[PDB]
């Protein structure tokens, strides 16, 4: 046992292991300790995986880069792209024409909104929704709860439910189960009513079904979803309003992406956020606000989306770090600096000259080294409990000068906040959703359901799983507004006679610098996204990615201070030991993603 | 009823299973309500840890020879088979446990297929792609980075209606999808077989639509239905959108150069 970051950490108590983690992306072992009355109070993340990206780029090419690291992840497709992207042309001082920024912010907020509502949905809402008890549901009282849930959706007569609901009752009539199947259905720790239940599975098929849409805006800009293409200096999809038809941009492309973003909006507004205040609400009146581990002290984001290209003080996402829960305080993070990001191996299956230090990533090693410590239970190819006081995950850990810090959209949304009570105006929207959000949970949706009115404040409520679940909604939102936005300005500039789309002016390498060091940042749908590059004679010295499921999996470091994931456990009741089901809802808040973690 | 279907995972970056999702004509929806029994998938799945395992013992008993295993991603054999884990053992493990009594398998995607993008040089955990690790099994592969979704749904959907395998190329890929080089039907096939090319990004000739064999296109060496099927509901596909074909669909494409640097021999895909 010992203390860290205000948590008591024990091992003492029943040690339970869920592997695999499932809905999630790739792999991850998780094992916690809990005490007499089924309380967490040790926590351990275990990356599962490794592919070695940044072994495989050595003495490649830097303008192939993206493609490869593309692959990192298939569902934050792209952001990788865009990192190395961005990441090269700081290397070789490109900058990029005005329609190639509009085109990758467009691309990197349909991202966004994909990511997010299907994790929620198809990841994650099985952690709050009882499936089972959507089959007893009353279909007219489900279409009056979705009347009071969203007024606009039009989606909600009785029938309409009735219908779904029918057709999952001869599916689980048939004994055939499938993606249900040993599921932890009828457990306390579910406290839905019926139709509530019902409506969220009925939107689970509504997303299911929608999702595809969305992603063609990928494939007009980049051809194909998952994977679109990118292109150091620029963007490949050359423009021609007019020969019109054989240009990758025209005037009906334009038109296509605005079509699919104007249904983004509605859904945004009309289903997913609704939905996640209505679930919230009725686990907060359940008293269920476990989970906040960090979000309660520090938090990190490298800031995003300007207003105007290359100016970061017009970031729509303002970034920095805040530390022990000061929100007066937000502390510039610059990529650049040495001292500040920092990766230890201590705890990770790597290896280092020495590992009592971070490196940063422009001096980072990639070098494996799996080896299982003494108290190891099971043998090497065989783990029946890990051993944390060792090496125990793929994952390496990162720190801010030497903080572990929680990244994803709860940290942009309590950046957010912070910036705009500091009198940032760029970020008066995100502001203007917590607290349109947090009237609606503590008064007007218990108000319209008949439950008692609550008066948390946002910095009770933030920190919470509730609060990461939340965040991760309302940044869907807001990037889908953002990106309308984004087209006019894109389309304006096209029609006021600028087609630009790829400088190549330093496409040869032939007219780079012989050597080079770059970075490129990215708000990834799970938070702050980092590539560190170094370039030597036209080939890749060192290539290093520090991704935000890193920070958040991380295992511990040299100081043994725990990541994102084991701290949010920390100090959470379970029904049932042997049903992770405070584990997964917990877990899935940080959307968690483990080949990008591992990389 | 329907055919159990066990989705396994190995190295991966869940791309293949994003694609399948995309899927029109069927929707997934369908696939999995109606055609298929998704009965082990661990990005969809309920269960978790033990009680997830548990399922594959199930299907395996009660529909022994009579269900499909789906591979995405791929088993290393460095690090004692321990850079991709489950259940506290090598992924190598359970793929041969689950193949050994599965009627039919799928290599989904270039991972599983052939290796992809973690075995490219110099290869740090041996990934190895499935049919390299399974030699007894009957083995279809659907290459691509990922494979269209329309492809991914449309074998299913053979193999659901006629219980049989898709006839296969000598590469084992199904003849149905993957018969056609890119290059064969490709929209700019009339710039090429003019001599007309981009030579620069952005410049007029990019604006106009001429083909992509100078900035690197691999479409002349590459077989899909990138060309004539088309991505995410015959939206758009890579060469449409302005970037040339990288070869996702072909065994060893990463390590065939700079996607950027042009074929050699011009004259051979005239
Ligand atoms: N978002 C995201 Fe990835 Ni699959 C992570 N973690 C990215 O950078
Ligand atoms: S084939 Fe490509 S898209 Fe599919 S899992 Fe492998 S790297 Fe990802
Ligand atoms: S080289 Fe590529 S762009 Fe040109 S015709 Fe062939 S497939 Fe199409
Ligand atoms: S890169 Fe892949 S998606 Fe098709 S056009 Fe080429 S085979
Ligand atoms: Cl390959
Ligand atoms: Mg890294
Ligand atoms: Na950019
Ligand atoms: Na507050
Ligand atoms: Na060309």
């Amino acid at each position: 046992a010992y203390a860290t970051q205000g948590f008591n950490l024990d091992d003492r108590g029943r040690r339970i292991v869920v592997d695999p983690v499932t809905r999630i992306e790739g792999h991850m072992r998780c094992e916690v300790n809990v005490d007499a009355n089924n309380v967490i109070r040790n926590a351990v993340s275990t990356g599962t995986m490794w592919r070695g990206l940044e072994v495989i780029l050595k003495g490649r090419d830097p303008r192939d880069a993206w493609a490869f690291v593309e692959r990192i992840c298939g569902v934050c497709t792209g952001c990788h792209a865009l990192a190395s992207v961005r990441a090269v042309e700081n290397a070789l001082d490109i900058r990029i024409p005005k329609n190639a920024h509009l085109i990758r912010e467009i691309m990197a907020k349909t991202l966004q909104v994909h990511d997010h509502a299907v994790h929620f949905y198809h990841l994650h809402a099985l952690d709050w929704v009882d499936v089972m008890s959507a089959l007893k549901a009353d279909p007219k009282r489900t279409s009056e709860l979705q009347q009071l849930v969203s007024p606009a959706h039009p989606l909600s007569s009785a029938g309409y439910f009735r219908d779904i609901q029918n057709r999952l009752k001869r599916f689980v009539e048939s004994g055939q189960l499938g993606p249900f199947m040993n599921g932890y259905w009828g457990s306390k720790a579910y406290v839905l009513p019926p139709e509530a239940n019902l409506m969220a599975v009925t939107h689970y098929l509504e997303a299911l079904d929608l999702q595809k849409e969305w992603v063609k805006i990928h494939t007009i800009f980049g051809g194909k979803n998952p994977h679109p293409n990118y292109l150091v200096g620029g963007v490949p999809c050359a423009i021609n309003l007019d020969g019109a038809a054989s240009a990758p941009v025209n005037m009906e492309r334009l038109s296509f992406v605005k079509a699919r973003i104007d249904e983004i909006i509605e859904f945004n507004k009309n289903v997913y956020v609704p939905d996640v205040l209505a679930i919230g609400t009725l686990y907060k009146q359940a008293g269920w606000l476990y989970g906040g581990g960090l979000a309660a002290t520090n938090v990190l984001d490298y800031g995003e989306y300007p207003n105007v290209a290359y100016n970061k003080s017009t970031d729509q996402l303002p970034g920095g770090a805040i530390l022990n829960g000061n929100w007066d305080e937000v502390f510039p993070v610059d990529p650049r600096d040495s001292q500040q990001v920092q990766e230890f191996v201590s705890h990770s299956w790597y290896k280092y000259a020495d590992e009592s230090v971070g490196l940063h990533p422009w001096d980072g090693v990639t070098e494996p080294n799996y080896v299982l410590g003494a108290n190891t239970k099971g043998t090497r190819t065989r783990i029946e409990q890990i051993d944390e006081s060792a090496k125990y995950s793929w994952i390496k850990s990162p720190r801010w000068r030497g903080h572990a810090m929680e990244v994803g959209p709860l940290s942009r949304y309590i950046l957010a906040y912070a910036h705009a009570r500091s009198g940032n105006k760029y970020a008066e929207r995100p502001k203007e959703q917590l607290e349109y959000s947090a009237q609606m949970i503590n008064s007007a949706i218990p108000k319209a359901l008949g439950l008692p009115e609550t008066q948390y404040t946002l910095k009770q409520l933030l920190p919470s799983t509730i609060g990461r679940t939340l965040a991760r909604a309302l940044e869907s939102q807001y990037c889908g507004e953002m990106m309308h936005s984004d087209w006019h300005d894109l389309v304006a500039n096209i029609r006021a006679g600028d087609t630009a789309t790829a400088n190549v002016d330093k496409w040869d390498p032939a007219t780079w610098p012989l050597q080079a060091k770059g970075v490129g940042t990215v708000a990834a749908p799970r938070g702050a996204l980092g590539h560190w590059i170094r370039i030597k004679d036209g080939r890749i010295e060192n290539y290093q990615c520090v991704v935000p499921t890193t920070w958040n999996g991380s295992p511990r470091d040299y100081k043994g201070q725990i990541g994102a994931f084991e701290a949010s456990l920390m100090n959470t009741p379970m029904v049932n030991p042997e049903q992770p089901v405070e584990i997964l809802r917990t877990l899935h808040s940080f959307d968690p993603c483990l080949a990008c973690s591992t990389h | 009823p329907r055919t159990p279907v066990l989705w396994l995972h190995g190295l991966e970056c869940t791309g293949c299973s994003e694609s399948f999702i995309r899927s029109a004509h069927p929707l997934a929806k369908d696939v999995v309500l109606s055609m298929i029994s998704l009965d082990y998938d661990d990005t969809l799945m309920a269960a978790a840890g033990h009680q997830a395992e548990a399922i594959l013992e199930e299907i395996m008993t009660k529909y022994k020879g009579n269900y499909i295993l789906a591979v995405e991603g791929n088993p290393p054999l460095n690090q004692d088979g321990m850079s991709c884990i489950i259940g506290g053992r090598p992924f190598i493990e359970q793929l041969k446990y689950v193949a050994k009594d599965a009627k039919a398998i799928i290599s989904w995607g270039s991972c599983a297929s052939w290796g992809c993008v973690q075995a490219a040089k110099p290869n740090p955990t041996q990934a190895t792609p499935v049919h390299k690790v399974i030699t007894d099994k009957p083995i279809i592969k659907v290459p691509g980075c990922p494979p269209i979704a329309e492809v991914m749904t449309g074998v299913i959907t053979y193999m659901l209606t006629f219980d049989r395998i898709p006839e296969l190329d000598r590469q084992g890929r199904p003849k149905m999808f993957y018969s056609q080089r890119i290059h064969d039907k490709c929209y700019r096939r009339p710039h090429f077989d003019a001599g007309q090319f981009v030579e620069e990004w952005d410049d007029e000739s990019a604006r106009k639509g001429f083909c992509l064999y100078k900035m690197g296109c691999k479409g002349p060496t590459t077989y899909n239905a990138c060309s004539t099927t088309r991505w995410n509901e015959g939206t758009s596909f890579p060469i449409q959108s302005g970037h040339g074909c990288i070869g996702c669909s072909e065994d060893g494409f990463w390590d065939k150069g700079s996607f950027y640097d042009r074929l050699t021999g011009i004259s051979q895909f005239g």
